[PDB]
Formats: structure tokens, C-alpha cells, sequence
């Protein structure tokens, strides 16, 4: 049993996300599970997004369940004969920027009281990551990080927005190995990344002698080294 | 699907109105007033 | 499933299962009832299937 | 669900993990590795899963549900996520519990706050910047306060990861503008490990 997630990996914001599964192994029309969606945001907890099931009863041409918050911007739908899980979401924000995950329910659901109960996902999806943005391919904005502790202070150069990534800062054109640090991006509100970096060096050194990072960006053709200064 | 013993459904208003109406026509014969009361199978085969 | 309807002996049918819910609506158009015995007459009397 | 942010142990020790706010017996646990995606490990409470050591075991008093690994080893280096059944047939999820099998051995968090620059307030825009690193577990909540008050806008806080020296860092973005920088003299930085914090503040 295999769960492959399909779709756009980057969408602008107030669009249309739209997202499919391919399942491998087992039928949607198995009445033993439920199929839908679990969306991870980055850095973050488990979110439920919703899951549904053509087997019915007799008042019912099925079963569909939506996250009350998602409800209406979300629609769930199954295709039995062709085996596929697909999810719609309208009006999307950089808010709804996640992983994504196709999820696979288990529970009481091919012996249920009343309506049927699903409450764990048994079966995953290696999922992927679908980032909302309104803007293009950004620059990264650098501001130097002016330093005041122990005989060695530290100082580092900012990173501020950009897209896509990677971002690679040397200091001094990697002259300096030991002592030398540097800190994961961070995804923005506004659908953009961040970062930043960090050294350590004696307040002897502080003087005609001073410290320069340079910084390198591919995709927006980005280098620029800035020099720090207390 | 549902766990559940089989079901028969009739409506509360549709069953009395119907009831009102046989009850005095029993009264055509067991006279203008008197007592009617209803009940359930006394028993034998689960057919009857 | 199995019913000897008539009271026949002999034979019994077997009814076979059927895929899905069943649903099914019917009119009640008339009953079958009988009357008491126990008599007591001229006070009430009682109804039954 | 209300789980626990962060856990420790040693190889061999034993570790519990709570949840609560479960009403019923539908709990469940999941395990995530950093980068990778989410494993069921239990199941309607105690029930184990396949190809799921016997060492995995679930149970639930009262309101409180919880998850026991002994033995421990470093694949079971990952964030524990617990969810259960709600209501009618919504389901929910906790924010989960990091759980780490890290080499020793244990210390205090570092933590060095960066003020906006002179050149970033030219862009009228105003950005702190706390880097906490060198702690073990590898799961720190970060809090922010202005003078006295806490501030509960503009944060912007990141899962930590693990460095060279095997000490997990993270780092948490405030972003505000210098209308309210300049008016409001220090800022704190509040950085809770383990029950105890750690605090720095930074005045222009
Ligand atoms: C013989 O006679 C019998 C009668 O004596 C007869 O039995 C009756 O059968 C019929 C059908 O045959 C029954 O009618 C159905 O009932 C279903 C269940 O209804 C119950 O639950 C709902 C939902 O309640 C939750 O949600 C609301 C809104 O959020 C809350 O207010 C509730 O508190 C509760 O919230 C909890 O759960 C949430 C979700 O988990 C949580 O988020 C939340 O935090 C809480 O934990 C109630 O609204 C119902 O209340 C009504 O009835 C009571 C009765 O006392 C009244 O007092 C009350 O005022 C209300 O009127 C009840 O409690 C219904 O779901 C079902 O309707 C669905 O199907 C129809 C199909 O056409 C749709 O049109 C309709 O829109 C509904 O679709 C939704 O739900 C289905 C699943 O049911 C989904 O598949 C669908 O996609 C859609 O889901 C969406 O909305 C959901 C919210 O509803 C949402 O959660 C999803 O995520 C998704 O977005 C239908 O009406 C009837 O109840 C029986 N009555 C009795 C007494 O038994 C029997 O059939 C007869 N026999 C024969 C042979 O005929
Ligand atoms: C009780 O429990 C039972 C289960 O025990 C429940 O039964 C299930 O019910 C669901 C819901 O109907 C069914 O899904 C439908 O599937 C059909 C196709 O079915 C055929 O193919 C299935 C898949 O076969 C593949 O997989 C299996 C397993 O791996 C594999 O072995 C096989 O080789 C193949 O690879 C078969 O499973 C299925 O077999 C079933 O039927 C047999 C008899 O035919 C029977 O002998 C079997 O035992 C088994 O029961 C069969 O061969 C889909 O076509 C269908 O999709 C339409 O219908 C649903 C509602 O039913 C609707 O929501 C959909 O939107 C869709 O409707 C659109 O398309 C139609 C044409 O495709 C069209 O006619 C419609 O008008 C509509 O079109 C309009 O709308 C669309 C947008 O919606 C629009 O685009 C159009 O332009 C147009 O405007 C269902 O998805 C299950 O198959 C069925 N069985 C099982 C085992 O799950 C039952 O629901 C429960 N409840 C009740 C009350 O009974
Ligand atoms: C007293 O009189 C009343 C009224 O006259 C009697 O009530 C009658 O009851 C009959 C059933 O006994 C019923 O017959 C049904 O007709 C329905 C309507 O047919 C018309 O519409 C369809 C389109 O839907 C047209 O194609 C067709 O040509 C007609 O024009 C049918 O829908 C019924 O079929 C379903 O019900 C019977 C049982 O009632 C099942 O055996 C049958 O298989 C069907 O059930 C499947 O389909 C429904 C959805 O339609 C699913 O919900 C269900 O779960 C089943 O789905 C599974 O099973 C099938 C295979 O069985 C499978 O393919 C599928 O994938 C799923 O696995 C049925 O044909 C009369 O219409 C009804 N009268 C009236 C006026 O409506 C009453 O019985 C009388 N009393 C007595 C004692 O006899
Ligand atoms: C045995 O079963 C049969 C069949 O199920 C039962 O007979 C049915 O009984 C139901 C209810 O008693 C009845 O349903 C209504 O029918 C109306 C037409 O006659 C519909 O208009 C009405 O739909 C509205 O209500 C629904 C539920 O509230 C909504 O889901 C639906 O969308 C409708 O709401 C609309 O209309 C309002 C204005 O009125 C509007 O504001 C809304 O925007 C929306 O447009 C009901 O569905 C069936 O008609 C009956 N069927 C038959 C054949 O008679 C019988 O009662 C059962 N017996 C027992 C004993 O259980
Ligand atoms: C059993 O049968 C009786 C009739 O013999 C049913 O009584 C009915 O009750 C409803 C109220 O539930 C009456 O409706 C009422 O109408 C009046 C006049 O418009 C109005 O003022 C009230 O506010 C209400 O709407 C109805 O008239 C009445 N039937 C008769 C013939 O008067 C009773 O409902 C049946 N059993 C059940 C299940 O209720
Ligand atoms: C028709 O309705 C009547 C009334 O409910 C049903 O009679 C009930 O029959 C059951 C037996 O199946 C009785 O249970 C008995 O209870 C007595 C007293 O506790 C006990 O001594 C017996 O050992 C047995 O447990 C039940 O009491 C009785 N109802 C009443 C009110 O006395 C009858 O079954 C119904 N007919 C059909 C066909 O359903
Ligand atoms: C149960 O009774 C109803 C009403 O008498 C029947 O429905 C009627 O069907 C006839 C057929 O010609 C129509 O002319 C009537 O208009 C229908 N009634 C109504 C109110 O519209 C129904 O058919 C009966 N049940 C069965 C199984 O036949
Ligand atoms: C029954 O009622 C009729 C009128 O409805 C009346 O003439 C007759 O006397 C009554 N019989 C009695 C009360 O025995």
C-alpha cells in the first residue's frame, strides 16, 4: 500500500489549491477506510483537513467530513473506479502553506452505530510541500548585525525576505572555520523566507580589522557583502 | 454499515387520526358508548 | 430466511441474501383483528392483531 | 489535546509521554521523524500496529491518555503527536511531544538577542531577533515581552535543528514597526527550557 501526492508545489495566494493522491495496492471503493487529507505548516503540529466515503447507507448517497474552519473553502472528492483521492481549496492564503499529506482513515468505519466513526490515520503519504505566495522571485534584503560577552562577543549577518531558496553566507570568504555558525531560513506570513548567521571573535580583533559575510543567491542573482561595524 | 436490528416506521399523527375514525365506527355495533381498548398479539406461531 | 408460509411441511424456502440497504415503502391499507373471549360483555372489550 | 512540548532519556531508560482532554478510547500516537513523514505507532489505545516493537505501549486513566517506550534507541529520535475522535466524527490533534535519544550530555540554552540595525529602520521596518542555541532536549518554547507586558504580534518562532556539535539551535523572528520600537524603551526575550528560562532584553 502506497499513497503518491500530486499537484502544484507552489501557488499564488486567493487562487484555487488543488491537490491528488494515487493510490497503489488497495480501492477506494474498500469500505474499510476512509481517504483524505492531513496538512503538517512547516515547523508545526498536525492539522485535520477532511476525509469522505461513497459506502453509504440508506439515506445517503455517501459520507463527506470537513474541518469546520476549512468547511468552506475546502471540497473533498473521490474517484472509485480510477482509484484517486483529490482535494480543492479555494481562496488560499500563505497561512495554508503546508505539507500536505494523503491520509488513509481507520477506525469504526466498516462497522459503525449511526454514522461511522474514523479516528486515526493507519496509512500515510510521503506528502508534499505546497507554498502560497502573492509575490515572484525575490532579492534578499542584507542588514549587518552590530555586536555589544566573555572575552569573545558575537555578531552575524541579517537575511531578510526572499524566495526561493538556498542562501549560502560565508564570513570572509570562508576564512574563519571554527566559531563559525549559521541558522535555518523561516517561512514569512507574507509567503517568504528568512534567515540569518553568526561568529564569534575576540574584542581584541575589534579594530581595522573587520568582519564581512558574502552572501550568494542563484535564482535572483544575489551577491552582496556587507561590512559590520558596533 | 449501521449496526441495528431491522426497523418499521409509522407516523405518530397519520396511525391516531386513522384510530379516531375505525374507533366509532366499531360503536355502529358495540353500542354508542363504551370502552375500546387496543393490545398486542397474545400468542402462537411468529406469523400470527 | 427460512420460512414454511401455509403451514407447509415438506417444503421450506430459503430467501436469498441481497447486496446493499434495503428500502421500501409501502400504503397500510386495512388490518386483521379479533376480539376477546372473556366476557364481561356488557362492560368493555378488547382488540387485538 | 494538550501534550507535553518537550522529553529526554537515556538508551535503555524509560520514557511517558500524557495526553488529555480524551474523552474516549479512540486515542491514537504517531511518530515523525525530522523530514520525513508521519508513522502510526498506536492504535485504540494499548493496541500495537505491525512490525511495531512490543516496547510501544498505550494507556489512558481517566481524562489523561499516555504513551510508554522502553528501551530506548536512536531511532526513536522524533516528535510524538497524539489525536483522538471527537464529538461526532471530527478529529483533532495534539500539538505533540519531542522526544530525543541525543548523546550526552545536557545543558542550559544560549541565548543572544540582535535590535534592529540603523539601516533597517531606514526601511521602516523593525525586526528582533533571539538566537537560542546549545540545548538539549532539541524542543524550547520562545516568548517576547515589551518593558512588562508580553507581545503576542508578529511572532515568527521554527522547529530547532540539530548541529555539528550535536547541540540542536532555533531561532524566533519578531517583526514590528519602529513606531512601536522607539516608543517602547527595552524588549525581552523570554526562552523557556525545561521548565526554567532563559531572558534577554535589548533598549536603543
Ligand atoms: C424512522 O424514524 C426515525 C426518527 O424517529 C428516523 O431517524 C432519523 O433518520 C434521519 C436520516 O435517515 C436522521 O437525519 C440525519 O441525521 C444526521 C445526524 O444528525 C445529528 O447530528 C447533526 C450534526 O450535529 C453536529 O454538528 C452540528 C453543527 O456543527 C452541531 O450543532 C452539533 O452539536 C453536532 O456537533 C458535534 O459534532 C461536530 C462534528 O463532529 C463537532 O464539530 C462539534 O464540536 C460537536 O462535537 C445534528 O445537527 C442533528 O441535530 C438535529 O436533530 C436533533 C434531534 O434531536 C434536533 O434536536 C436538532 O435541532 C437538529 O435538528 C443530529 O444531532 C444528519 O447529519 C443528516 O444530515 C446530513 O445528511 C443530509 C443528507 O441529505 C445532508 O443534506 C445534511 O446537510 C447533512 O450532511 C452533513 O452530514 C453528513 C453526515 O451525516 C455528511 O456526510 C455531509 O457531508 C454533511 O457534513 C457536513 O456537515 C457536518 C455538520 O452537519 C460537518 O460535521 C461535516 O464536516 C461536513 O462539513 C440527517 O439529517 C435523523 O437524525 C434520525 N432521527 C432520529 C430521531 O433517529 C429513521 O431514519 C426512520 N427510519 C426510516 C427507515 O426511515
Ligand atoms: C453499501 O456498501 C456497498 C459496498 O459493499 C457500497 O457500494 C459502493 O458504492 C459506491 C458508491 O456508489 C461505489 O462507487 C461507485 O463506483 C462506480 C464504478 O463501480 C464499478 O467499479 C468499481 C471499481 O472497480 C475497480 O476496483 C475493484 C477493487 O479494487 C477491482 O476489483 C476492479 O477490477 C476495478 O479495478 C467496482 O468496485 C464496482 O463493483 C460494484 O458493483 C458491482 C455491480 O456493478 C458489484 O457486483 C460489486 O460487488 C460492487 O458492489 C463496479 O464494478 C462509479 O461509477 C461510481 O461513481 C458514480 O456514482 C457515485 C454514486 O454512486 C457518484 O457519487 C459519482 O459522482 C459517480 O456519479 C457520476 O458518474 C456516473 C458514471 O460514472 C454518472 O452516471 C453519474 O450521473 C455521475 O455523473 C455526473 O456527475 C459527475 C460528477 O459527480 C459529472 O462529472 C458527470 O459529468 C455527470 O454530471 C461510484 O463511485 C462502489 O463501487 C460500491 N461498491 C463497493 C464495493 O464499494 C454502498 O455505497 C453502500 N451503501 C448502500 C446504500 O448500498
Ligand atoms: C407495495 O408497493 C410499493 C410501491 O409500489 C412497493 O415498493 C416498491 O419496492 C420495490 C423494491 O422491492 C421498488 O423497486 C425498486 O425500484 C427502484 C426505482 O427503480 C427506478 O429507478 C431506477 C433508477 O434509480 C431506474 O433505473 C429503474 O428502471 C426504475 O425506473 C430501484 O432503485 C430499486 O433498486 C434498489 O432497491 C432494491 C430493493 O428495494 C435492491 O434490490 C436494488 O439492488 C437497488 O438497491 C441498490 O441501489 C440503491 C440505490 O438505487 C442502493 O442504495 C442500494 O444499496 C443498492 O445498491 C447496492 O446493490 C446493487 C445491486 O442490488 C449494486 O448494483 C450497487 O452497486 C450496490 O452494491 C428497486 O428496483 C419499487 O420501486 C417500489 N415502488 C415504488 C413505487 O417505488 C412495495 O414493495 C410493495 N410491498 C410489497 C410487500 O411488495
Ligand atoms: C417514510 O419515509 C418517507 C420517505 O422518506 C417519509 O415521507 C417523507 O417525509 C419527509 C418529511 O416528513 C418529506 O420531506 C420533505 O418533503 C418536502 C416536499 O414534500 C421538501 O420540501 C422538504 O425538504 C426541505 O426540508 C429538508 C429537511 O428540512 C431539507 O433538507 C430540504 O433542502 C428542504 O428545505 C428547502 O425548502 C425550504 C422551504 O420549505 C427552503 O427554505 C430551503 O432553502 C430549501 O429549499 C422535506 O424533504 C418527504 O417529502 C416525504 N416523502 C414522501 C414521498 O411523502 C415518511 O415520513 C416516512 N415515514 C415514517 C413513519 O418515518
Ligand atoms: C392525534 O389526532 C389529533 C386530532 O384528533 C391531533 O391533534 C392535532 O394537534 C395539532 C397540534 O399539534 C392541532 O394543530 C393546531 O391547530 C390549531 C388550529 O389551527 C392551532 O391553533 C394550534 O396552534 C395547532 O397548530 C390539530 O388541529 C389537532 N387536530 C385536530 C383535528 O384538531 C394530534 O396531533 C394527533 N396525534 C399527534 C401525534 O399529535
Ligand atoms: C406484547 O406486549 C406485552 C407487554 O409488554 C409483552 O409481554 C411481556 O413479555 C415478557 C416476556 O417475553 C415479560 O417478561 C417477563 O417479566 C416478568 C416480570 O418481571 C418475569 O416474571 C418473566 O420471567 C419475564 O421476564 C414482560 O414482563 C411482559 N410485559 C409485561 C408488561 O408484563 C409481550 O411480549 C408482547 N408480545 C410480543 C409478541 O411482543
Ligand atoms: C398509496 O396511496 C397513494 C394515494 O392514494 C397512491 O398514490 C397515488 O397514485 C395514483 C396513481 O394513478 C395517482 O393518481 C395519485 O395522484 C397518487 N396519490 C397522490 C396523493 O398523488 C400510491 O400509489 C399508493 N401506494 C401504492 C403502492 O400504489
Ligand atoms: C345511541 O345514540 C342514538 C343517537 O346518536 C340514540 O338515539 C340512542 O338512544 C343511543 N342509544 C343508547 C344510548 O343506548
Amino acid at each position: 500500500p502506497q499513497l503518491q501526492e500530486s499537484g502544484p508545489t507552489l501557488v499564488e495566494a486567493s487562487e484555487t489549491l488543488s491537490l491528488t493522491c494515487a493510490v497503489s495496492g488497495d480501492s477506494t471503493a474498500a469500505c474499510n477506510s476512509f481517504w483524505g487529507w492531513v496538512r503538517q505548516p512547516p515547523g508545526k503540529g498536525l492539522e485535520w483537513v477532511g476525509s469522505l466515503s461513497h459506502c453509504a447507507s440508506y439515506w445517503n448517497r455517501g459520507w463527506t467530513y470537513h474541518n469546520p474552519s476549512l468547511k468552506s473553502r475546502l471540497t473533498l472528492a473521490l474517484d472509485t473506479p480510477k482509484n484517486l483521492v483529490f482535494l480543492k481549496l479555494n481562496s488560499v492564503t500563505a497561512a495554508d502553506t503546508a505539507t500536505y499529506y494523503c491520509a488513509r482513515f481507520g477506525g469504526e468505519v466498516l462497522r459503525y452505530t449511526d454514522w461511522p466513526k474514523p479516528a486515526w490515520v493507519d496509512l500515510w503519504g510521503r506528502g508534499t510541500l505546497v507554498t502560497v505566495s502573492s509575490a515572484s522571485t525575490k532579492g534578499p534584503s542584507v542588514f549587518p548585525l552590530a555586536p555589544s560577552s566573555g572575552g569573545t562577543a558575537a555578531l552575524g549577518c541579517l537575511v531578510k525576505d526572499y524566495f526561493p531558496e538556498p542562501v549560502t553566507v560565508s564570513w570572509n570568504s570562508g576564512a574563519l572555520t571554527s566559531g563559525v555558525h549559521t541558522f535555518p531560513a523561516v517561512l514569512q506570513s507574507s509567503g517568504l523566507y528568512s534567515l540569518s548567521s553568526v561568529v564569534t571573535v575576540p574584542s581584541s580583533s575589534l579594530g581595522t580589522q573587520t568582519y564581512i559575510c558574502n552572501v550568494n543567491h542563484k535564482p535572483s542573482n544575489t551577491k552582496v557583502d556587507k561590512r559590520v561595524e558596533p | 454499515g449501521d449496526i441495528r436490528q431491522a426497523h418499521c416506521n409509522v407516523s405518530k399523527a397519520t396511525w391516531n387520526e386513522t384510530l379516531g375514525k375505525v374507533v366509532k365506527q366499531l360503536r355502529k355495533h358495540f353500542g354508542n358508548n363504551t370502552i375500546i381498548r387496543f393490545a398486542n398479539s397474545s400468542g402462537g406461531d411468529l406469523e400470527v | 430466511q427460512i420460512i414454511n408460509m401455509w403451514q407447509r411441511i415438506g417444503q421450506a424456502m430459503y430467501a436469498p441474501p441481497i447486496q446493499g440497504v434495503i428500502r421500501c415503502v409501502s400504503n397500510i391499507t386495512g388490518l386483521i383483528l379479533t376480539r376477546d373471549g372473556g366476557s364481561t360483555n356488557s362492560t368493555t372489550e378488547t382488540f387485538r392483531p | 489535546l494538550t501534550q507535553p512540548p518537550s522529553a529526554s532519556g537515556s538508551p535503555g531508560q524509560s520514557i511517558t509521554i500524557s495526553c488529555t482532554g480524551t474523552s474516549n478510547n479512540f486515542v491514537s500516537w504517531y511518530q515523525q521523524h525530522a523530514g520525513k513523514a508521519p508513522k502510526l505507532v498506536i492504535y485504540d489505545v494499548n493496541k500495537r500496529p505491525s512490525g511495531v516493537p512490543d516496547r510501544f505501549s498505550g494507556s489512558k486513566s481517566g481524562n489523561t491518555a499516555s504513551l510508554t517506550v522502553s528501551g530506548l534507541q536512536t531511532d526513536d529520535e522524533a516528535v510524538y503527536y497524539c489525536g483522538s475522535l471527537v464529538g461526532n466524527w471530527d478529529v483533532i490533534f495534539g500539538g505533540g511531544t519531542k522526544l530525543t535519544v541525543l548523546g550526552q550530555p545536557k545543558a542550559a540554552p544560549s541565548v543572544t538577542l540582535f535590535p534592529p540595525s540603523s539601516e533597517e529602520l531606514q526601511a521602516n521596518k523593525a525586526t528582533l531577533v533571539c538566537l537560542i542555541s546549545d540545548f538539549y532536549p532539541g524542543a524550547v518554547t520562545v516568548a517576547w515581552k515589551a518593558d512588562s507586558s508580553p507581545v503576542k504580534a508578529g511572532v515568527e518562532t521554527t522547529t530547532p535543528s540539530k548541529q555539528s556539535n550535536n547541540k540542536y539551535a532555533a531561532s524566533s523572528y519578531l517583526s514590528l514597526t519602529p513606531e512601536q520600537w522607539k516608543s517602547h524603551r527595552s524588549y525581552s526575550c523570554q526562552v523557556t527550557h525545561e521548565g526554567s528560562t532563559v531572558e534577554k532584553t535589548v533598549a536603543p
